[PDB]
């Protein structure tokens, strides 16, 4: 029953992870409607797949710009992850391909909002609203960890709010498949777990720390460790000092004491009972975990629903070496 | 005729709840001290030597002994006792001004091992309270504290000279007859504690 899917989810992921799909569509299969946005590496275009009639958000990444901005490994890693994972709170890569000039990531079209701008505009979320979004991160990390993936870049900036007001994780540049320990310094200063700063190796428990930072930031409107310069943030994080706003519930303070636990060996999510120490915490008492997974809970916020330049694809292959695996 | 009589604080008990503030301000003050020693070309050193400018107190506040902490704690407590002896109220209104000072700009996932390594050492950067403003009433209260610091110094000095039968100091005069430059030290000490109370979420009222 429960054993059936967790095994099968992992087998489907591993097959795709070990042999990634490449060039699963091509440019002439899409009608180009308009530019939705401009990214670091190029544009995002609204496209219509000619055969299905479905709309997609086609991210176009200029290979030369990815190389210049030193985002090669991050771009390859994100695409390799996105073509292998399948979970309700992870963005859906529908097709990928490359040509002489560009990489193309054809994403499910989401006319939503960004968690970052919504949270900053609202200021702070109520505990019930924060809990709704938090539950989705708990299930998403349970899923990623079951595949030995460490996410290691949680922050509001990496979460969209979709058309039904659920969140989707949008960025996988840093995520790593690893059994046990890894060392790479990455993330954003305010979300670094103490064991990252201590620079002696860390494991998937850094994700549960980051969940603590996100829950605090959602409920307070500011994160637990901040300062005008990073060095002082790193000091506060390893210092093991945190102060909760007087409006935090006692249940929220208890959860965050156990997630913002400097000793990864005592941190919730990293003990014998794993994710259940979090799911069965009093702060989540009202949470229907299966109904969140099935997206049956009513979300608290539903987002509100001659510019064209042509795509020129060079005659000559650019950066063939760097993007061979894409 | 000059007869400085600073309020007697000998029988004032600081409420235990202000311990939080005393510790926080003492640590800030030590970090400010260390920054100023680094900027005048002093450096930490296990064993003290005035030669080559080595200072073993240029370490984190938590490592200091009781005695070394008292260098900061004693004047802070003396300052609070004066305010309480005047019947002023010191109430913690909020937390340490978290939101207002937090930079709410979108964050990039950029980290440096150089910063990470620096965070293992003692890397003092006390808050610059230069931007922090006092109300008209809190400025007047700070000026009264400045005056009382002068009167504490003046009464101690006067009793010293009276005990000896000799000595004369030109600053043994009423506080307001002093020049700005002569007031500046007492003004900055008074303003420092009022500014630090404010950023720490405290309101002083009378
Ligand atoms: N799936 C999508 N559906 C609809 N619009 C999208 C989608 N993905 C991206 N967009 C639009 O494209 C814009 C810019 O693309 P985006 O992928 O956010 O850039 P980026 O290069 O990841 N920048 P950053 O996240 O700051 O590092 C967004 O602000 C949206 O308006
Ligand atoms: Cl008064």
């Amino acid at each position: 029953a429960v054993k059936e899917f967790l095994a099968k989810a992992k087998e489907d992921f591993l097959k795709k992870w070990e042999t990634p799909s490449q060039n699963t569509a091509q440019l002439d299969q899409f009608d180009r409607i308009k530019t939705l946005g401009t990214g670091s590496f190029g544009r995002v275009m609204l496209v219509k797949h000619k055969e299905s009639g479905n709309h997609y958000a086609m991210k176009i990444l200029d290979k030369q710009k990815v190389v210049k901005l030193k985002q090669i490994e991050h771009t390859l890693n994100e695409k390799r992850i996105l073509q292998a994972v399948n979970f309700p709170f992870l963005v859906k890569l529908e097709f990928s391909f490359k040509d002489n000039s560009n990489l193309y990531m054809v994403m499910e079209y989401v006319a939503g909002g960004e968690m970052f701008s919504h949270l900053r505009r609202i200021g702070r979320f109520s505990e019930p609203h924060a809990r709704f979004y938090a539950a989705q991160i708990v299930l998403t990390f349970e899923y990623l960890h079951s595949l030995d993936l460490i996410y290691r870049d949680l922050k509001p900036e990496n979460l969209l709010i979709d058309q039904q007001g659920y969140i989707q994780v949008t960025d996988f540049g840093f995520a790593k498949r690893v059994k046990g320990r890894t060392w790479t310094l990455c993330g954003t200063p305010e979300y670094l777990a103490p064991e990252i700063i201590l620079s002696k190796g860390y494991n998937k428990a850094v994700d549960w720390w980051a969940l603590g930072v996100l829950i605090y930031e959602m409920a307070a409107g500011y994160p637990p460790f901040f300062a005008d310069q990073p060095i002082q943030i790193y000091e506060k994080i390893v210092s093991g000092k945190v102060r909760f706003p007087s409006h935090f519930s006692s249940d929220l303070k208890d959860l965050l004491r156990n997630l913002l636990q400097v000793d990864l060996t005592k941190r919730f999510g990293n003990l014998k009972n794993g994710v259940n120490d979090i799911k069965n915490h009093k702060w989540f008492a009202t949470t229907d975990w299966i109904a969140i997974y099935q997206r049956k809970v009513e979300a608290p916020f539903i987002p509100k629903f001659y510019e064209e330049e042509e795509i020129r694809v060079s005659i000559n292959e650019k950066c063939g070496k760097e993007f061979t695996e894409f | 005729n000059f007869n400085p009589q600073p309020v007697d604080t000998s029988n004032i008990t600081i409420p235990e709840k202000l311990e939080y503030f005393i510790n926080k301000y003492a640590e800030h003050s030590h970090d400010k001290w260390s920054m100023d020693k680094l900027a005048n070309g002093w450096i930490y050193g296990e064993i003290y030597s005035d030669s080559s400018k080595i200072q073993p107190l240029m370490k984190p506040y938590k490592l200091l002994s009781e005695k070394e902490k008292e260098i900061y704690r004693w004047p802070i407590k003396e300052s609070l006792k004066t305010m309480l002896a005047w019947g002023w109220r010191i109430e913690r209104t909020r937390e340490g001004d978290s939101m207002a000072l937090y930079n709410r700009t979108r964050r990039i996932s950029q980290t440096s091992q150089v910063d990470i390594d620096a965070a293992h050492g003692y890397s003092p950067r006390a808050i610059d309270m230069s931007n922090v403003t006092l109300s008209r009433d809190l400025h007047a209260m700070a000026e009264m504290m400045a005056e009382n610091y002068h009167n504490i110094w003046a009464k101690k000095k006067k009793l010293e000279l009276e005990s000896k039968g000799g000595g004369n100091h030109p600053l043994l005069v009423p506080y307001d007859t002093l020049t700005a430059a002569e007031k500046a030290k007492d003004r900055e000490k008074a303003q420092d504690i009022f500014k630090f109370l404010q950023i720490s979420g405290y309101v002083v009222s009378r």
